[PDB]
């Protein structure tokens, strides 16, 4: 049965009796930096096991009316144990991903998620005349979310799900590295992203290499009697992670 | 001793030396602004943060198209007693609703609903007899925080 | 030196054309190449990805995620269309936007088949059976089942397996199609009905929402560059 | 001298058909596109999967 | 060469093979051809995707900026051009550019220079053929504040002299990028603070492009308007996205309208009856 | 004659090119070569050569010899930044016009790794320790020793070798950087620190100079040839 | 081929080697890379610097000089152009040959004429293109006094007839110098009691440049401006120096005034600090 | 003809890269630049010392 499937990085392990196989990045798996593509001359730090295991963020409520969320990686991972202490002491970073989205229902529950993941994913503003603010992209590990309609903030992000925040259609967002939740069928969906960037290396604080969307596309619904809380865990696993550039600790 | 409102960095000295050249020694940040508590969320809301959350740090709030909003359109975090918070509490996204959809001459309208936001529709159809005369549905369009229908209801010629 | 003859067309400057020119920056050492994942090397590749089509795409959904839903309820619904759209992968305003569409738009001529992917969204208890018939072009668009059943039809079970693909042959006349779709080169017309019913115990929602995907084949393919009239200005951005 | 001789694109009198080519100038960036590179590999797009899913076969079983 | 696939000859079909049933939930896309669902003939399919190649695609020249600088003094009319190279100010290939998120390669790029004389009731001269000349200064290099600035010199910035009846200048370069591609998006800030500039302008930066009337002066006022354009040769294109679906407002950054996501029609059910004999 | 067709770009004037053209003097006799001593091959040859470095570019030594000093004086002195500055060696005032930074400026590329080279002046009879820091763009600056001493430094012991290297490793995300490096291309600082302090004997100075020089290593190179912004006019010179 | 280092892998060090400690004094300059002084890991270095070349260094047009000549006999304005040669009156490339003091070259000569009409109230002509003629006169050879003096024969001496609309004139010209090289700097005197001319001028003696209209007469005057350029070509060079710190203020000579060895800052610690979130 | 094929310099498509040349004029100082020309010798102004100093040992003893 391939239905059931175990994945272990580090001190920690993930369970499933209901995942639907395992999307691989643009079909390459994470890797360590090689000598022919290199930049930083200084020897890189490897924590492994350090850094490279399961980290869970803060859970997520499903409702009938519910839009949609969004995380910015490494950036939500800054408070993350040893990964995000890594991030504070080194100028450069370099990491793989592994990301496991859960959310289980039942079979009288009905909806369907879009887990995806979007290579720098710059968004918009609401208001077309202003900026947006870093405080309104990435939050940490709390997460962001859509709005069914059309926001107004100063400096927030055109949160309206429709064009997911970047003025495309969300029907197409299919074309990164995906996978839907059909509460029907599923019950969790798995990444592995590979570093994906113009170059070797790159900060983990002033960059947001790629965009963690949870797009519903079938409404969460249900009967009376019916569990009406149906929480959605993001939970990522640093890949292949190398660090430069060893310096005091930057002040968030 | 950390002003208000900021915290003291446990990394650092909050001691400056005397340096022979008459000049006070680099201070560094032994004393960091106090974070101002996760600003939440707005239902159909956006918060849009500009410069992050910290002591004297503003926050905007928008609602998203079809939601009006009821309150402050921004929030600072100053500094409160004992330590730093917002000044203005979340405000509210109410769904706009469109006025209550029009009675038809012959016809009647399927499905007919309590309330009307946007981009909910009525459809209409006439009676035993009479013919429609015009677009079957109208649509709640919401510009501009206020809620009104695309256009007329179709007619129903006998 | 050796007589030469100017022949028409010289000093000219074609957009398309590709003749060797010097250098601005002799010598320049290129950046060393780095392999980047997931490289695109034929657009191709991109039009034969699904991506969730709009075909809820009524006046009051142009902006809300219901624009793709595609809603199946319980109870008799016999004689009933549960949806319906013309072929025309870059005309057709249900596709013309979808990633396949969107690179049509690209091109004036297409040619290949289509894989139109319908996925069951409601509860693991729901049952059904929907009949996904695609119509040729020549008659009118089937207002029966039994006419939409006399031609290209997929009877999809919804079961364990979400997914079902109703693959549209390409049955064309000419070997390409205008991508700006005319009665000429109609492709035709897809029809969703009901095969027999959608049953639900008790305690479990009655309507269910199926998504639809469009992707090209290996056997698709374009071919006559132009300009995608979904994209222009009235002056230089700042 | 450094002559290339290629093949045409197919012309509207088919079913001589080949082209020469020499660079002039020092840089590569001198020289005309690479229209005829024809390389192919969807997979990366269509199926990214780690489990190889065998068309006739059940996707989830 | 670029062929496209044929189509095997399918008879009929009883069994527990289910090529017609999958689950996207996957991530997978159906490899599924008509031949696995339904009786197909045999076609020996020629055509080739040698058009849809990304080098075919984005190898065409595409105007990216056009200004317009005059040959006399008068007014507050500029002598000079100045232009902070980039193409995210021409909506057509800008859009097919963000079809992917990295890019790298070759460039073409042509100029196509045109003047006139502005209109008057005494105007009648005799000008010689008029001279322009184009220079482009990297990051860095000295600007010029006027038509007649020491920056003309041309010591080592690249710099072309083109008179107007010849054929349009044109030049190739090579891959500039400091990085080992191009990036038309980028998710982060130019400060590690996370602010400043968002985007685009936060990292690219190929420098400024310049031109003049290389002629001291003209009797009558007279304009001359510069079009850039842009072929990019060797070509190579990572990690695709969504197009554009929103109109694109400013040039610095992807801000944008909320957007419908298609055209609109009747009804999910509404095909046009075409047939009316 | 042989059918021409003119591309775009003829008749024009690239000061970059490079073609053949009639020698308006032929057959010179071209006066015999000699094999003159110091011939440059590569600019990079120069920028390899350390050149001293005006550190204290204060406006009061703008034009005194006391721009490159770099006092350091005998006493408690801990905590005290001895000196600091960024690592733009073609922006950075202090680098800009060293024979290195003079030549990055005729170019707007530049990658590799510099050789700081500190000097001892003072007597042989004085002693210490001083700590060189480099600190990778990301943080604040290093305000205590302590900070400074977590990135990449060198302790320097005065003694018999006057001279003491602080290599400044390349540690870029991209291959390359601008000369007219923004935040985006930062490289980040450097700060002299105390690791001791300098102790001396009576009937000696307890101020010493140290001077600094700069050159890049045999993994140097600049890339995009530019004007200098060091040198201009308003008119021909007379 | 003209491949930058590679950076071997460093570990761990504890021993007598002292690669960080040497002594200038020596007047030797330090070899010392990343590796010897902390642990690096090993990097295949691609980079190349064959833009570093003296060759492509110096191989780039630059603009020489520039006159302007009439067309008409009215006033006092010169009809014709005349040049003692020499590249010290454009700093641009002025500055870059004195990064050495002696070099040896071939030379490419690149001119740009362009003409234009002097304003007025009645100008209406019809003036056919305009030739022009740049005549070479070598250290000795007769100089023309007039736009009609016999010396315009061009009997031995190099010259080119050029008309404007076609592609700028141009013309190769080998190593003329009496010497083994080109001397940009000359500490010396050109009489034997040390006295006379001090430095370039007194030795470098390139003759002089000539241009006019071959018209005979226009119906107004008009003016047209000569711009030469220089790039030598087959490049070689010898005993590099400090580049040009002070402004240049004569052509003949190295006369400067008091300038800055760079500019000022607050402190010898100082800082910006461009993080502030 | 005397045709000379060398080697282009890399273009933004590598990891016929080759370009011909021919000489039309009888003066060498006809010829095109040497941008190919890549010789280096440092020692001249970085090590220009009378005995040889060995990087890992002191400059003086
Ligand atoms: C000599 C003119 C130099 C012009 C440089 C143009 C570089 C274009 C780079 C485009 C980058 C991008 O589209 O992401
Ligand atoms: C036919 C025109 C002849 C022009 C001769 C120019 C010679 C330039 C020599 C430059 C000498 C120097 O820069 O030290």
């Amino acid at each position: 049965s391939d239905r059931v499937r175990s994945l272990t990085l580090g001190n920690s392990t993930i369970t499933t009796q209901e995942s639907a196989n395992v999307v691989v990045g643009y079909g390459r798996w994470p890797e360590y930096l090689r000598d022919d593509e290199a930049t930083a001359e200084d020897q890189p730090t490897q924590p492994d096991v350090a850094t490279c295991r399961f980290y869970t963020l803060e859970s997520v409520q499903w409702e009938k009316n519910s839009a949609g969320w969004w995380w910015k990686f490494p950036e939500a991972l800054k408070d993350m144990g040893l990964f995000g202490q890594n991030m504070l002491y080194h100028y450069l970073g370099r990491a793989g991903y592994t990301i496991h989205v859960q959310c289980n229902a039942s079979k009288f529950h009905q909806g369907c998620l879009l887990v995806v993941c979007v290579p720098e994913a710059e968004m918009g503003c609401s208001q077309t005349d202003k900026e947006v603010a870093a405080m309104n992209l990435t939050k940490g590990e709390a997460a962001h979310k859509f709005e069914p309609t059309k926001t107004n903030g100063e400096h927030t992000v055109q949160s309206i799900v429709c064009n997911a925040g970047m003025g495309v259609g969300v029907g197409n967002l299919t074309i990164y590295p995906h996978q839907w939740i059909n509460l029907r069928t599923n019950n969790c969906a798995t990444i592995v992203m590979p570093y994906v960037n113009s170059v070797p290396m790159d900060n983990m604080f002033r960059h947001y290499n790629f965009t963690l969307m949870v797009i519903p596309f079938a409404p969460l619904d249900y009967a009376a009697q019916a569990s009406e809380y149906v929480p959605v865990t993001v939970t990522i696993a640093p890949m292949c992670a190398e660090y430069n550039g060893l310096r005091l600790a930057y002040q968030q | 001793e950390c002003r208000p409102g900021y915290r003291r960095e446990p990394s650092l000295s909050p001691k400056l030396t005397c340096l022979q050249n008459l000049k006070w020694s680099t201070a560094v940040e032994f004393c960091k602004k106090k974070s101002c508590p996760n600003p939440g969320e707005i239902r159909n809301g956006q918060i849009d943060v500009p410069g992050g959350i910290l002591f004297g740090a503003t926050i905007s709030f928008s609602c998203n198209t079809g939601y009006k909003l009821f309150g402050s359109t921004s929030s600072f975090c100053l500094i409160s007693g004992s330590s730093v918070q917002w000044s203005d509490p979340l405000p509210e996204c109410r769904e706009i609703y469109c006025p209550a959809p029009p009675q038809i001459d012959n016809g009647i309208i399927q499905g007919e609903r309590d309330h009307y936001g946007y981009r909910q529709s009525v459809t209409y159809a006439c009676n035993k007899g009479f013919t429609m005369i015009g677009e079957h549905s109208i649509y709640c369009t919401v510009n501009n925080d206020e809620g009104e229908w695309s256009g007329p209801p179709p007619e129903c010629r006998g | 030196g050796l007589p030469v003859l100017n022949t028409p067309g010289s000093n000219q400057f074609m957009t398309s054309d590709d003749f060797q020119s010097p250098s601005a920056m002799p010598q320049f050492d290129v950046t060393p190449h780095m392999d980047i994942p997931g490289e695109v090397h034929n657009l191709m590749e991109i039009a034969e990805v699904d991506s969730v089509v709009p075909v809820n795409n009524i006046k009051a959904n142009l902006q809300s995620m219901d624009a793709y839903h595609i809603e199946v309820n319980t109870g008799n619904y016999q004689g009933e269309k549960i949806f319906a759209f013309q072929m025309q992968p870059g005309l057709e305003s249900v596709f013309k936007r979808t990633l396949m569409g969107e690179i049509l738009n690209y091109y004036a001529h297409w040619s290949g088949s289509i894989k139109l992917t319908f996925t069951f969204c409601g509860s693991a208890m729901a049952t059904g059976k929907l009949l996904l018939a695609y119509s040729p072009p020549g008659a009118d668009v089937p207002a029966t089942r039994k006419q939409a059943m006399l031609g290209t039809h997929m009877i999809w079970d919804i079961g364990l397996q979400s997914s079902c693909v109703l693959c549209i042959p390409w049955i064309s006349q000419t070997h390409y199609r205008l991508v700006q779709q005319d009665e000429y080169t109609s492709a035709g017309n897809v029809t969703c009905w009901y095969q027999t019913g959608i049953v639900v115990p008790p305690g479990t929602p009655n309507k269910c929402v199926v998504l639809c995907f469009a992707s090209a084949c290996n056997d698709f393919s374009v071919r006559m560059l132009r300009d995608t009239p979904f994209i222009g200005q009235t002056a230089l951005l700042q | 001298m450094g002559a290339q001789v290629s093949t045409q694109k197919t012309g509207a009198h088919e079913t001589i058909i080949h082209y020469t080519n020499i660079n002039y100038y020092k840089d590569a960036a001198s020289n005309s596109a690479n229209r005829q590179d024809f390389t192919q590999d969807p997979g990366k797009f269509t199926e990214p999967v780690k489990d190889i899913m065998i068309k006739t076969m059940p996707a989830l079983n | 060469i670029a062929r496209v696939a044929d189509t095997v000859a399918s008879g009929p079909s009883n069994s527990t093979s289910i090529p017609a049933l999958t689950a996207v939930e996957t991530g997978h896309t159906s490899q599924v051809e008509p031949s696995d669902t339904m009786q197909t003939r045999h076609v020996k399919n020629y055509h080739s995707r040698s058009e849809s190649t990304v080098e075919n695609f984005l190898s065409r020249s595409a105007c990216v900026y056009i200004e317009e600088y005059y040959t006399k003094d008068q007014d507050n009319v500029n002598r000079y051009m100045s232009w902070t190279i980039n193409a995210r100010r021409m909506v057509q290939l800008r859009r097919k550019f963000e079809l992917f998120t990295y890019m790298r390669f070759d460039m073409e790029i042509t100029f196509v220079i045109t003047s006139r004389q502005l209109p008057g009731t005494s105007i009648a001269q005799d000008m010689p053929p008029l001279t322009h000349q184009i220079m482009y200064i990297p990051p860095g290099g000295p600007v010029p504040n006027s038509v007649t600035d020491f920056a003309w010199q041309t010591s080592t910035n690249p710099s072309i002299f083109w008179t107007e009846g010849n054929a349009p200048p044109r030049m190739s370069i090579p891959f500039i990028s400091i990085g080992n591609a191009y990036s038309n998006f980028y998710d982060g800030w130019s400060h590690f603070s996370q602010n400043g500039v968002y985007g685009y302008n936060a990292l690219n930066n190929m420098g400024k492009l310049y031109a003049r009337h290389v002629n001291k002066d003209t009797p009558y006022q007279m304009s001359s308007t510069i079009r850039v354009y842009f072929k990019p040769k060797h070509i190579r294109v990572w990690v695709p996205r969504p197009p554009r679906l929103s109109p694109y407002i400013k040039s610095s950054n992807v801000n944008f309208n909320p957007t419908n996501l298609t055209d609109e029609r009747s009804s999910i059910t509404y095909v046009p009856d075409t047939i009316r004999p």
